[PDB]
Protein backbone atom coordinates (compact mmCIF):
# COMPACT_ATOMS: atom_id res chain seq x y z
CA UNK A 1 0.00 0.00 0.00
CA UNK A 2 0.87 3.69 -0.19
CA UNK A 3 3.43 4.99 2.31
CA UNK A 4 2.09 6.24 5.64
CA UNK A 5 2.79 9.66 7.16
CA UNK A 6 5.00 8.54 10.05
CA UNK A 7 7.21 6.57 7.65
CA UNK A 8 7.41 9.54 5.28
CA UNK A 9 8.64 11.78 8.12
CA UNK A 10 11.38 9.26 8.96
CA UNK A 11 12.28 9.16 5.27
CA UNK A 12 12.89 12.89 4.94
CA UNK A 13 15.08 12.85 8.05
CA UNK A 14 17.27 10.09 6.61
CA UNK A 15 17.62 11.84 3.27
CA UNK A 16 18.41 15.13 5.03
CA UNK A 17 21.09 13.44 7.13
CA UNK A 18 22.74 12.04 4.00
CA UNK A 19 22.79 15.50 2.38
CA UNK A 20 24.36 16.98 5.51
CA UNK A 21 26.82 14.08 5.56
CA UNK A 22 27.85 14.66 1.94
CA UNK A 23 28.40 18.35 2.70
CA UNK A 24 30.64 17.30 5.59
CA UNK A 25 32.64 14.96 3.35
CA UNK A 26 33.22 17.56 0.64
CA UNK A 27 34.11 20.15 3.27
CA UNK A 28 36.53 17.61 4.74
CA UNK A 29 38.13 17.30 1.30
CA UNK A 30 38.21 21.01 0.40
CA UNK A 31 40.03 21.50 3.70
CA UNK A 32 42.40 18.61 2.99
CA UNK A 33 43.46 20.08 -0.37
CA UNK A 34 43.75 23.54 1.16
CA UNK A 35 45.79 22.02 3.96
CA UNK A 36 48.40 20.80 1.50
CA UNK A 37 48.51 24.29 -0.06
CA UNK A 38 49.41 25.94 3.25
CA UNK A 39 51.98 23.27 4.08
CA UNK A 40 53.74 23.78 0.74
CA UNK A 41 53.74 27.57 1.09
CA UNK A 42 55.66 27.45 4.38
CA UNK A 43 58.35 25.22 2.88
CA UNK A 44 53.28 36.46 6.87
CA UNK A 45 54.35 32.90 7.70
CA UNK A 46 53.57 33.55 11.36
CA UNK A 47 49.80 34.26 10.85
CA UNK A 48 49.71 32.00 7.74
CA UNK A 49 50.18 29.31 10.42
CA UNK A 50 46.98 30.13 12.51
CA UNK A 51 44.64 30.51 9.55
CA UNK A 52 45.82 26.92 9.49
CA UNK A 53 44.91 26.74 13.20
CA UNK A 54 41.44 28.03 12.35
CA UNK A 55 41.27 25.26 9.76
CA UNK A 56 42.41 22.54 12.17
CA UNK A 57 39.66 23.54 14.61
CA UNK A 58 37.09 23.52 11.80
CA UNK A 59 38.34 20.16 10.52
CA UNK A 60 37.83 18.96 14.07
CA UNK A 61 34.25 20.27 14.08
CA UNK A 62 33.52 18.39 10.85
CA UNK A 63 34.63 15.06 12.36
CA UNK A 64 32.42 15.66 15.39
CA UNK A 65 29.37 16.27 13.21
CA UNK A 66 30.21 13.37 10.89
CA UNK A 67 30.25 11.04 13.89
CA UNK A 68 26.87 12.39 14.99
CA UNK A 69 25.38 12.09 11.50
CA UNK A 70 26.47 8.44 11.15
CA UNK A 71 24.88 7.56 14.48
CA UNK A 72 21.77 9.57 13.54
CA UNK A 73 21.28 7.38 10.45
CA UNK A 74 21.47 4.27 12.63
CA UNK A 75 18.78 5.61 14.96
CA UNK A 76 16.27 6.06 12.14
CA UNK A 77 16.77 2.50 10.89
CA UNK A 78 16.18 1.22 14.44
CA UNK A 79 13.07 3.43 14.60
CA UNK A 80 11.94 1.85 11.34
CA UNK A 81 12.49 -1.67 12.67
CA UNK A 82 10.68 -0.70 15.88
CA UNK A 83 7.47 0.40 14.12
CA UNK A 84 7.37 -2.82 12.12
CA UNK A 85 7.81 -4.87 15.28
CA UNK A 86 5.21 -2.76 17.07
CA UNK A 87 2.58 -3.29 14.37
CA UNK A 88 3.40 -7.00 14.18
CA UNK A 89 2.81 -7.21 17.93
CA UNK A 90 -0.55 -5.42 18.02
CA UNK A 91 -1.94 -7.68 15.28
CA UNK A 92 -1.24 -10.75 17.41
CA UNK A 93 -2.30 -8.95 20.60
CA UNK A 94 -5.80 -8.01 19.43
CA UNK A 95 -6.81 -11.55 18.44
CA UNK A 96 -9.20 -13.18 20.92
CA UNK A 97 -7.57 -14.84 23.93
CA UNK A 98 -10.05 -17.67 23.36
CA UNK A 99 -8.36 -18.55 20.07
CA UNK A 100 -4.70 -18.24 21.14
CA UNK A 101 -2.53 -21.36 20.81
CA UNK A 102 0.74 -21.79 22.72
CA UNK A 103 2.38 -20.99 19.38
CA UNK A 104 0.31 -17.81 19.22
CA UNK A 105 1.41 -16.91 22.75
CA UNK A 106 5.06 -17.76 22.11
CA UNK A 107 5.47 -15.76 18.89
CA UNK A 108 3.61 -12.92 20.61
CA UNK A 109 6.28 -13.08 23.33
CA UNK A 110 9.30 -13.31 20.98
CA UNK A 111 8.20 -10.20 19.07
CA UNK A 112 7.76 -8.33 22.37
CA UNK A 113 11.25 -9.48 23.35
CA UNK A 114 12.62 -8.40 19.96
CA UNK A 115 10.72 -5.12 20.36
CA UNK A 116 12.29 -4.26 23.71
CA UNK A 117 15.74 -5.03 22.28
CA UNK A 118 15.67 -2.35 19.58
CA UNK A 119 14.58 0.10 22.29
CA UNK A 120 17.62 -0.91 24.34
CA UNK A 121 19.73 -0.56 21.18
CA UNK A 122 18.29 2.92 20.68
CA UNK A 123 19.22 3.82 24.24
CA UNK A 124 22.81 2.68 23.65
CA UNK A 125 23.13 5.11 20.74
CA UNK A 126 21.88 7.90 23.00
CA UNK A 127 24.57 7.12 25.58
CA UNK A 128 27.19 6.81 22.83
CA UNK A 129 26.52 10.41 21.77
CA UNK A 130 26.85 11.54 25.39
CA UNK A 131 30.19 9.78 25.83
CA UNK A 132 31.52 11.48 22.73
CA UNK A 133 30.19 14.84 23.97
CA UNK A 134 32.08 14.55 27.27
CA UNK A 135 35.29 13.67 25.41
CA UNK A 136 35.03 16.68 23.11
CA UNK A 137 34.24 19.03 25.98
CA UNK A 138 37.35 17.66 27.68
CA UNK A 139 39.39 18.26 24.52
CA UNK A 140 37.85 21.71 24.05
CA UNK A 141 38.79 22.83 27.56
CA UNK A 142 42.42 21.83 27.05
CA UNK A 143 42.52 23.18 23.48
CA UNK A 144 41.32 26.52 24.85
CA UNK A 145 43.07 26.58 28.21
CA UNK B 1 28.59 24.04 9.88
CA UNK B 2 25.25 25.58 10.88
CA UNK B 3 23.69 22.63 12.73
CA UNK B 4 25.10 22.80 16.27
CA UNK B 5 25.33 20.18 19.01
CA UNK B 6 23.57 19.81 22.37
CA UNK B 7 25.36 20.79 25.58
CA UNK B 8 23.58 18.66 28.20
CA UNK B 9 21.44 15.52 28.36
CA UNK B 10 18.45 15.21 30.69
CA UNK B 11 16.49 12.00 31.21
CA UNK B 12 12.78 12.33 32.03
CA UNK B 13 9.99 9.90 32.90
CA UNK B 14 6.20 10.00 32.45
CA UNK B 15 4.15 7.91 34.88
CA UNK B 16 0.40 7.51 35.35
CA UNK B 17 -2.61 5.22 34.95
CA UNK B 18 -3.49 3.87 31.51
CA UNK B 19 -5.45 6.46 29.53
CA UNK B 20 -4.38 9.63 31.35
CA UNK B 21 -2.77 10.81 28.11
CA UNK B 22 0.97 10.44 28.81
CA UNK B 23 1.78 9.53 25.19
CA UNK B 24 -0.35 12.34 23.76
CA UNK B 25 1.27 14.87 26.09
CA UNK B 26 4.67 13.82 24.76
CA UNK B 27 3.55 13.68 21.12
CA UNK B 28 2.23 17.24 21.39
CA UNK B 29 5.59 18.29 22.83
CA UNK B 30 7.49 16.41 20.11
CA UNK B 31 5.48 16.74 16.89
CA UNK B 32 2.94 19.40 17.90
CA UNK B 33 -0.04 17.25 16.93
CA UNK B 34 -2.85 15.25 18.53
CA UNK B 35 -4.60 11.99 17.64
CA UNK B 36 -7.77 10.76 19.35
CA UNK B 37 -7.32 7.01 18.85
CA UNK B 38 -6.31 5.27 22.08
CA UNK B 39 -3.26 3.17 21.28
CA UNK B 40 -2.00 1.90 24.64
CA UNK B 41 1.76 1.83 25.21
CA UNK B 42 3.53 -1.53 25.12
CA UNK B 43 6.42 -2.01 27.54
CA UNK B 44 8.28 1.30 27.45
CA UNK B 45 9.22 3.87 24.81
CA UNK B 46 11.09 7.18 24.58
CA UNK B 47 11.33 10.26 22.37
CA UNK B 48 13.99 12.89 21.73
CA UNK B 49 13.34 16.62 22.06
CA UNK B 50 16.16 19.15 22.17
CA UNK B 51 15.31 22.58 23.54
CA UNK B 52 17.20 25.79 24.37
CA UNK B 53 17.27 27.12 27.93
CA UNK B 54 19.58 29.70 29.55
CA UNK B 55 21.47 30.00 26.26
CA UNK B 56 22.49 26.35 26.44
CA UNK B 57 20.90 23.62 24.33
CA UNK B 58 19.43 20.71 26.32
CA UNK B 59 18.63 17.27 24.90
CA UNK B 60 15.59 15.69 26.56
CA UNK B 61 15.34 11.91 26.55
CA UNK B 62 11.73 11.44 27.61
CA UNK B 63 10.71 7.89 28.51
CA UNK B 64 7.02 7.04 28.05
CA UNK B 65 5.52 4.46 30.40
CA UNK B 66 2.78 1.87 29.87
CA UNK B 67 0.03 2.56 32.40
CA UNK B 68 -1.43 -0.96 32.39
CA UNK B 69 -0.36 -2.81 35.54
CA UNK B 70 0.96 -5.75 33.52
CA UNK B 71 3.93 -3.59 32.54
CA UNK B 72 4.32 -1.85 35.92
CA UNK B 73 7.26 -4.05 36.85
CA UNK B 74 9.12 -2.77 33.76
CA UNK B 75 8.63 0.91 34.60
CA UNK B 76 10.08 0.38 38.07
CA UNK B 77 13.39 -0.34 36.34
CA UNK B 78 13.60 3.19 34.97
CA UNK B 79 12.94 5.24 38.13
CA UNK B 80 16.57 5.14 39.26
CA UNK B 81 18.03 6.73 36.13
CA UNK B 82 15.37 9.43 35.87
CA UNK B 83 16.32 13.05 36.59
CA UNK B 84 12.77 14.36 36.28
CA UNK B 85 9.44 12.57 36.65
CA UNK B 86 5.97 13.49 35.38
CA UNK B 87 2.99 12.26 37.40
CA UNK B 88 0.03 12.37 35.02
CA UNK B 89 -3.60 11.95 36.03
CA UNK B 90 -6.95 12.59 34.34
CA UNK B 91 -9.21 15.40 35.58
CA UNK B 92 -12.12 13.50 34.03
CA UNK B 93 -11.17 10.33 35.91
CA UNK B 94 -11.39 10.39 39.70
CA UNK B 95 -9.67 7.02 40.08
CA UNK B 96 -6.56 8.28 38.28
CA UNK B 97 -6.24 11.05 40.87
CA UNK B 98 -6.53 8.89 44.01
CA UNK B 99 -3.75 6.65 42.66
CA UNK B 100 -1.40 9.66 42.69
CA UNK B 101 -0.39 8.92 46.29
CA UNK B 102 0.49 5.35 45.27
CA UNK B 103 2.59 6.57 42.32
CA UNK B 104 4.44 9.01 44.57
CA UNK B 105 5.66 6.28 46.91
CA UNK B 106 6.89 4.32 43.93
CA UNK B 107 9.03 7.39 43.25
CA UNK B 108 10.51 7.83 46.73
CA UNK B 109 11.05 4.06 46.87
CA UNK B 110 13.14 3.71 43.69
CA UNK B 111 14.18 7.07 42.24
CA UNK B 112 17.22 9.08 43.33
CA UNK B 113 16.98 11.46 46.31
CA UNK B 114 17.41 14.65 44.28
CA UNK B 115 14.84 13.64 41.66
CA UNK B 116 12.49 16.36 40.42
CA UNK B 117 8.81 15.41 40.60
CA UNK B 118 5.94 17.19 38.85
CA UNK B 119 2.18 16.63 38.79
CA UNK B 120 0.20 16.93 35.55
CA UNK B 121 -3.59 17.13 35.38
CA UNK B 122 -4.25 16.29 31.74
CA UNK B 123 -7.42 16.69 29.65
CA UNK B 124 -8.20 20.07 31.23
CA UNK B 125 -9.97 20.95 27.98
CA UNK B 126 -12.95 18.77 28.95
CA UNK B 127 -15.01 21.09 31.17
CA UNK B 128 -18.21 19.05 30.86
CA UNK B 129 -16.47 15.91 32.13
CA UNK B 130 -14.27 17.45 34.84
CA UNK B 131 -14.26 15.37 38.03
CA UNK B 132 -11.09 16.56 39.76
CA UNK B 133 -11.15 20.23 40.85
CA UNK B 134 -8.00 22.19 39.97
CA UNK B 135 -7.71 23.29 43.59
CA UNK B 136 -7.40 19.67 44.70
CA UNK B 137 -4.56 19.23 42.22
CA UNK B 138 -2.58 22.10 43.74
CA UNK B 139 -3.41 21.06 47.29
CA UNK B 140 -1.65 17.69 47.21
CA UNK B 141 1.19 19.06 45.07
CA UNK B 142 1.80 21.70 47.74
CA UNK B 143 1.88 19.06 50.52
CA UNK B 144 4.72 17.40 48.61
CA UNK B 145 6.30 20.70 47.57
CA UNK B 146 6.30 19.74 43.90
CA UNK B 147 5.07 21.71 40.89
CA UNK B 148 1.64 21.27 39.31
CA UNK B 149 0.11 22.00 35.91
CA UNK B 150 -3.29 21.36 34.38
CA UNK B 151 -2.40 20.38 30.84
CA UNK B 152 -4.19 19.53 27.61
CA UNK B 153 -2.60 17.46 24.84
CA UNK B 154 -5.62 18.27 22.68
CA UNK B 155 -5.76 22.05 23.11
CA UNK B 156 -1.99 22.37 23.65
CA UNK B 157 -2.26 23.86 27.13
CA UNK B 158 0.73 24.05 29.48
CA UNK B 159 2.64 21.29 27.69
CA UNK B 160 5.64 23.22 26.41
CA UNK B 161 5.63 25.12 29.71
CA UNK B 162 5.48 21.89 31.73
CA UNK B 163 8.50 20.19 30.16
CA UNK B 164 10.55 23.40 30.11
CA UNK B 165 9.87 24.10 33.79
CA UNK B 166 10.94 20.58 34.79
CA UNK B 167 14.18 21.03 32.84
CA UNK B 168 14.96 24.45 34.35
CA UNK B 169 14.37 22.85 37.75
CA UNK B 170 16.93 20.15 36.95
CA UNK B 171 19.41 22.64 35.48
CA UNK B 172 19.38 24.83 38.61
CA UNK B 173 20.26 21.94 40.92
CA UNK B 174 23.43 20.59 39.22
CA UNK B 175 26.22 22.66 40.84
N1 LIG C 1 -9.66 15.40 25.12
C1 LIG C 1 -8.44 14.90 25.39
N2 LIG C 1 -8.18 13.62 25.17
C2 LIG C 1 -6.91 13.29 25.49
C3 LIG C 1 -5.92 14.11 25.99
N3 LIG C 1 -4.74 13.39 26.19
C4 LIG C 1 -5.04 12.18 25.81
N4 LIG C 1 -6.34 12.05 25.37
C5 LIG C 1 -6.99 10.83 24.89
O1 LIG C 1 -7.01 9.90 25.95
C6 LIG C 1 -6.70 8.57 25.47
C7 LIG C 1 -5.44 8.07 26.16
O2 LIG C 1 -4.27 8.71 25.63
P1 LIG C 1 -2.86 8.03 25.82
O3 LIG C 1 -1.84 9.10 25.75
O4 LIG C 1 -2.79 6.95 24.82
O5 LIG C 1 -2.89 7.48 27.23
P2 LIG C 1 -1.68 6.87 27.92
O6 LIG C 1 -1.45 7.68 29.14
O7 LIG C 1 -0.59 6.84 26.91
N5 LIG C 1 -2.06 5.38 28.30
P3 LIG C 1 -1.07 4.14 28.33
O8 LIG C 1 -0.36 4.22 29.66
O9 LIG C 1 -1.87 2.89 28.09
O10 LIG C 1 -0.18 4.24 27.11
C8 LIG C 1 -6.61 8.68 23.95
O11 LIG C 1 -7.87 8.34 23.37
C9 LIG C 1 -6.27 10.15 23.73
O12 LIG C 1 -6.76 10.63 22.49
C10 LIG C 1 -6.21 15.48 26.23
O13 LIG C 1 -5.47 16.37 26.67
N6 LIG C 1 -7.52 15.79 25.89
MG1 LIG D 1 0.95 5.73 26.33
Amino acid sequence: GHMKQEELKRLYKAQAIQRQLEEVEERQRASEIQGVRLEKALRDEAQLLQEWFKLVLEKNKLMRYESELLIMAQELELEDHQSRLEQKLREKMLKEESQKDEKDLNEEQEVFTELMQVIEQRDKLVDSLEEQRIREKAEDQHFES
Amino acid sequence: MAKKTYDLLFKLLLIGDSGVGKTCVLFRFSDDAFNTTFISTIGIDFKIKTVELQGKKIKLQIWDTAGQERFHTITTSYYRGAMGIMLVYDITNGKSFENISKWLRNIDEHANEDVERMLLGNKCDMDDKRVVPKGKGEQIAREHGIRFFETSAKANINIEKAFLTLAEDILRKTP
